[PDB]
């Protein structure tokens, strides 16, 4: 089984190494792998950012917060977090909620790339082969290996903690 | 090939090192190359040396000599040469698509992406220039769709929706850090002083819609500038709004 | 479905309940997947109870932190329990990596059973076949036998 | 194109492992099959080092030996090399088995080509291609591997005592 | 759609709330195969309250390592934390495999609730709508009972 061609060699050990050992990918519209590809994203962008907050929190960078506390902040992030009120916690709600409301309703993704919330295909020409320098699909594949690697670290370090201190 | 570059003896310069000298050498510089070209040098060690010339040199002129050429590898390697054709096609390329760096710690850091840089519509047109935070799908339909350019919106909106954002705002840096800090009407003092700024740039807008007319926003017929003022009057109007709304919520909560 | 591995001297057609639609093309490919996989864990499952009390148990820690020398650990079944989590979490990821690695989605080559673990690499000589069916064989003899074992140990103390 | 000889081959990440930074091959072309030699008797002298580091520790061999203190293996060499004993012995069956070598290869290492390095007659090489193969990089990889352990070893298990197989 | 297996006689095209207007098909074909699978589990779990009150519990060990005798658990919610945690891991594998097996993906043969149990399959006599009907009317009857069940379990404190 090849890839369905809208993913297109995009993952895998390799970069075609299409690898779904579990029929996700199949009898589905491009539009539903279109979407598959946005969560993988976004849920990687949003892993790989937490586990360098993780680290800077669990290394004594836990400023703002050390403030709002008014006192040093713990260096474990869940109870860090568990510190904070529930002001900022709902601020932080509210921040994420209204920065996916401006990629849906005000700034809706390229429908061909839903992951593309800043719309950079806008500007961006493609890997060409008159490029010396054409990186584009390898920094596509560095953020995505990139991304798949800190989904199931950041689980790692979140149910490593509150399970075992 | 030339004449004077035929049989030319290892001792003088590599066969190889002769090569990529050629290569990253113009060929209509050859024949007359500069005084301070390699291939000049090369050049002149290359008679007088060799063949039926002169076979032998002393040691300092041996010394000068292979101070003052190459040794093909690290100098002319074909690497080298391949880096200098991948500049050469980077630098026609730019005369188009523009590779994006980004200065990192203060030094340009190559992201691998290339950019469109060259204007869509007026080629040499200093503000049609093409970047990520301002033509990006997210930059047209991020400030495509504030009040001041989103579609739909009569002046008056506009108006409203800004002056509540300007004044929800300007109330915060007044109530704290202000000179009633520490009392219990910090929150009126902020509000009164955040009415008072709105107030000034309201008027300042209507000067300048008096003044310049801006007719960026008229309807059709209309006055010059009639949609603008009526866009800085509703701003005053939500500014006054947002004022109070966020001291409601101070005095509240 | 005739000519692959089950056909042997004493039997070839051992089938007394399966073969429930006598086609299934898929089912029996899995099946013969499913064999090859239990043959294999069987045949080291049997190793391991075997090289244990004959040729004795290995000297050394096996976990330093918590001092759980080799021999100490109970042969059969009760090694279940003693032998620390992360060393049975580690055997899991191995499993997990081993199994995951290759495609067992059936149709791959890694379906049929061919893990890419070509050791002797036969270059698909007659020799492939005759591989082929005494693997097969002596997966069934260990899948027999280290059930029996297991029993043993379960009825009675160790593994014997 | 490549070396030649069979080396990389069978290697992660799929495809083949050409690695040579310096490029010894490109540069001394001419001593290849020396490289390829060296490469091979050091790989197999390593593994039979990581062997001779372990088995002591288990049977430690008749005649007199059978001591204790005497398999730390960072002492051992000594004493049997002392008195004219058997690390001398063996020094002079490694030199009787490579001037076996010498007359297979022709004295002054004039044979040497980019078939026989380390083909020191003995084993027999398996005629099947695939077999071949894979059994000559499975030899490469294990050599190489052995040679970097066996280094680790003898720097780790001295530098902190250890001196058994743990070596940590 | 106005005619399918769920218009039974009492009430018509019941839907009060208007999920049908501008049927997407999609979503009414996957709201069904829905209703038909939590049908099915309601009239389960129905028979797993209702048949061990009058049935006794189990004559049986459950966990033979940890005297479960089925009189130590009750019948009703509590039971969830009665039965071991590997217990319902165990009976989730099986549910999860039951529907791992055969695709019920959109379009496919189990997407209709079609699965391949047969029990009663009449011989066409004007009788598949009549099984189909009735498990669907069963299935909401069975899902209401059973949430009825449910809140007499919690707010009386037990059983019924
Ligand atoms: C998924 C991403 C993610 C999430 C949910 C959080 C969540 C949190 N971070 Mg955090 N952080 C992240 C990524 C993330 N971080 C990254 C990538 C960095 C490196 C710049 C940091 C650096 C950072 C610092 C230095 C601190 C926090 C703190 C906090 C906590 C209070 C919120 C706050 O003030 O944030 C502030 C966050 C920033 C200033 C960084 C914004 C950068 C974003 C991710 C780019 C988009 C909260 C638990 C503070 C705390 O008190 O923890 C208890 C605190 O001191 N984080
Ligand atoms: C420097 C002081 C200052 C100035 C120049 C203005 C200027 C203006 N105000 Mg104003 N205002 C101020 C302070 C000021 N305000 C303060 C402190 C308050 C609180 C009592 C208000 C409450 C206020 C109201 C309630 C209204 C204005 C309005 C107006 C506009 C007529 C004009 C833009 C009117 C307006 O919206 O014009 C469009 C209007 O209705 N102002
Ligand atoms: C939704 C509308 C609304 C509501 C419910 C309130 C509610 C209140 N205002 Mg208020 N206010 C509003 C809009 C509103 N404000 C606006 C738009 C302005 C700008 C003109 C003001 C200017 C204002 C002043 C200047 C004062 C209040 C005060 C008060 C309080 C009496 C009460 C909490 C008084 C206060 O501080 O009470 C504590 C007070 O002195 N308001
Ligand atoms: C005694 C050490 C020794 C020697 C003589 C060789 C010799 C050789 N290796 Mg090799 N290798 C070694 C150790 C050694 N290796 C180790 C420890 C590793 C693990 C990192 C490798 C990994 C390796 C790979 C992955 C490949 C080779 C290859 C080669 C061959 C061509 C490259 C060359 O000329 O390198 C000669 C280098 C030296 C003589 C340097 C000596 C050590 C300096 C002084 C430090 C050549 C026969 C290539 C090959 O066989 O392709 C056909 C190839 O692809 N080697
Ligand atoms: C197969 C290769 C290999 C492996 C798996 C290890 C593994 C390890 N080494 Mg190591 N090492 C190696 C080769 C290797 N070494 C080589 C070739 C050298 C020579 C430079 C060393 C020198 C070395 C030192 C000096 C130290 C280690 C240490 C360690 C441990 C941390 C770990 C068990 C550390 C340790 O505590 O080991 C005793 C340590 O300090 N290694
Ligand atoms: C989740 C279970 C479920 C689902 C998916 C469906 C689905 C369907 N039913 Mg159905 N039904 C159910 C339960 C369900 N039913 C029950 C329990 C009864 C008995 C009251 C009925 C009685 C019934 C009749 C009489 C008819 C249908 C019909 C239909 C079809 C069209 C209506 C529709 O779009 O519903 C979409 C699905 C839903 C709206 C389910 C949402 C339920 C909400 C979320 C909860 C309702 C309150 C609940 C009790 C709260 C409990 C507390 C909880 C919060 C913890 C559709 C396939 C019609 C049909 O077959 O036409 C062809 C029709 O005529 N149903
Ligand atoms: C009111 C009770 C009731 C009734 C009338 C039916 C009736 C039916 N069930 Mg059913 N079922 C019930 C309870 C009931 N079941 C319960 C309690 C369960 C849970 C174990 C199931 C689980 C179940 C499965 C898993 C399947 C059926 C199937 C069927 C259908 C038989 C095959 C057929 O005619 O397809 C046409 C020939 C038939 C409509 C089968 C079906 O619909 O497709 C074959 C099927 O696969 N049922
Ligand atoms: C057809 C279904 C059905 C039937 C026959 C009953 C039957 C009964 N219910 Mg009941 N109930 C049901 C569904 C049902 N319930 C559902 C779905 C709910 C959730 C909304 C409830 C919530 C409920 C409450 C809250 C109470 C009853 C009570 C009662 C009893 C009077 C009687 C035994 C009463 C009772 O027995 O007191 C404890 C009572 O107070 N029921
Ligand atoms: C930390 C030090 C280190 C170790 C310890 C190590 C180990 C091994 N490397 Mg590795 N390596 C780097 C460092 C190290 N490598 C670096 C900095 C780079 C970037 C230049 C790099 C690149 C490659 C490539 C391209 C290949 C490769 C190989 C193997 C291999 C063979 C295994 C097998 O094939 O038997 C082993 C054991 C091949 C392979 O893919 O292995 C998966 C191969 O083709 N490596
Ligand atoms: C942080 C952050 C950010 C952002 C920022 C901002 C920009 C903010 C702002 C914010 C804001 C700024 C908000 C606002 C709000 C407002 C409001 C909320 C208002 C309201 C108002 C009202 C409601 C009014 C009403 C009225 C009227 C209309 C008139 C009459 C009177 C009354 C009162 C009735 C970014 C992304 C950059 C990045 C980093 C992070």
């Amino acid at each position: 089984r090849e890839a369905p061609k809208v993913l297109a060699g995009t993952g895998g050990p390799l970069p075609e190494s299409f690898w779904d050992p579990a029929g996700f990918t199949n009898n589905k519209t491009d539009e539903e792998l279109l979407f598959y590809r946005a969560a993988e994203l976004k849920h990687g962008r949003i892993a790989m950012a937490a586990v360098v907050g993780w680290f800077t929190n669990a290394s004594g960078f836990h400023y703002l917060g050390d403030l709002w506390l008014k006192k040093p902040a713990s260096d474990n992030p869940i109870e860090a977090f568990n510190q904070l009120s529930l002001l900022g916690v709902f601020q932080m709600v509210f921040f994420i909620g209204c920065l996916e409301w401006l990629t849906t309703v005000p700034c809706p993704p390229p429908k061909d790339a839903p992951w593309d919330v800043i719309g950079m295909s806008d500007v961006l020409e493609e890997d060409t082969d008159e490029n010396p320098m054409a990186e584009y699909k390898k920094i596509q594949m560095q953020e995505l290996n990139n991304s798949r690697l800190a989904m199931v670290a950041i689980i790692g370090l979140i149910v490593q903690a509150t399970t075992t201190g | 090939v030339l004449p004077y570059m035929e049989n030319i003896p290892r001792a003088i310069v590599e066969k190889e090192a002769l090569e990529g000298v050629l290569a990253m050498t113009p060929r209509e510089q050859w024949e007359d190359p500069p005084e301070d070209s390699v291939l000049y040098t090369l050049k002149v060690y290359a008679e007088t040396y060799g063949e039926g010339k002169a076979t032998k040199m002393p040691w300092w002129d041996w010394l000068y000599m292979r101070f003052e050429l190459p040794d093909a590898n690290e100098v002319s390697a074909e690497k080298i040469k391949l880096m200098e054709d991948d500049a050469k096609i980077q630098r026609r390329m730019m005369e188009g698509k523009i590779p994006l760096y980004v200065p990192i710690l203060g030094v340009p850091i190559y992201t691998g992406m290339t950019l469109d840089w060259k204007p869509e519509a007026e080629l040499f047109a200093g503000d049609q220039i093409r970047s990520p935070i301002s033509d990006s799908r997210f930059a047209k339909n991020f400030i495509g769709n504030t009040a001041f350019y989103r579609e739909g919106l009569e002046n008056w909106q506009r108006g409203l929706e800004i002056g509540m954002a300007h004044g929800y705002f300007l109330v915060g840096p007044f109530t704290t850090l202000g000179p009633l800090r520490n009392t219990p009407e910090a929150a009126t003092v902020g509000l009164l002083s955040a009415c008072a700024v709105i107030g000034i740039v309201s008027v300042g807008g209507l000067l300048f819609g008096a003044t310049v007319k801006p007719r960026a926003f008229d309807k059709d017929g209309a006055t010059a500038g009639s949609g603008f003022t009526e866009i800085i009057n509703w701003h005053a109007v939500g500014g006054l709004g947002g004022a109070g709304f966020c001291h409601l919520l101070l005095t509240l909560f | 479905f005739e000519n692959e591995l089950g056909v042997q001297a004493p039997v070839g057609f051992w089938d007394p309940v399966g073969f429930t639609a006598d086609g299934n093309v898929a089912s029996f490919r899995r099946r013969r997947t499913v064999e090859l996989k239990h043959g294999r864990i069987s045949m080291l499952a049997a190793m391991g109870y075997m090289t244990p009390e004959i040729t004795g148990k290995f000297p050394g820690y096996l976990s330093p932190s918590t001092l759980l020398k080799y021999d100490d650990i109970p042969n059969g079944l009760g090694a279940i329990s003693k032998v620390p989590a992360l060393g049975w979490a580690q055997i899991f990821v191995y499993c997990g990596y081993a199994e995951l690695s290759q495609d067992q989605t059936p149709g791959s080559p890694g379906a049929e059973g061919n893990f890419g673990f070509k050791v002797l690499t036969s270059s698909d000589p007659d020799s492939l076949e005759k591989k082929l069916a005494s693997e097969i064989a002596n997966g069934r003899l260990a899948m027999m036998a280290f059930t029996g074992m297991a029993t043993q140990d379960g009825l009675t103390g160790s593994a014997w | 194109f490549a070396g030649g000889l069979t080396g990389s081959d069978y290697g992660g990440f799929g495809g083949k492992y050409e690695w040579d930074p310096v490029g010894f091959s490109t540069r001394w072309p001419e001593h290849l099959a020396w490289y390829r030699e060296a490469e091979l008797k050091h790989g197999r002298i390593a593994m039979l080092a990581f062997a001779g580091l372990l088995a002591p520790d288990l049977f430690r061999l008749p005649w007199a030996e059978f001591q204790d203190s005497s398999l730390d293996f960072a002492n051992a060499h000594d004493k049997f090399v002392a008195g004219f004993g058997p690390m001398w012995w063996g020094f002079i069956a490694c030199g009787g088995i490579e001037y076996q070598r010498f007359r297979k290869l022709g004295l002054g290492m004039e044979g040497l080509t980019l078939e026989n390095a380390g083909n020191l007659g003995w084993f027999d090489l398996p005629k099947n291609s695939e077999e071949r193969l894979f059994y000559e990089t499975a030899e490469l990889k294990n050599g190489r591997l052995a040679m970097l352990a066996v280094s680790g070893i003898f720097t780790a298990g001295i530098f902190w005592d250890q001196h058994h197989f743990p070596f940590i």
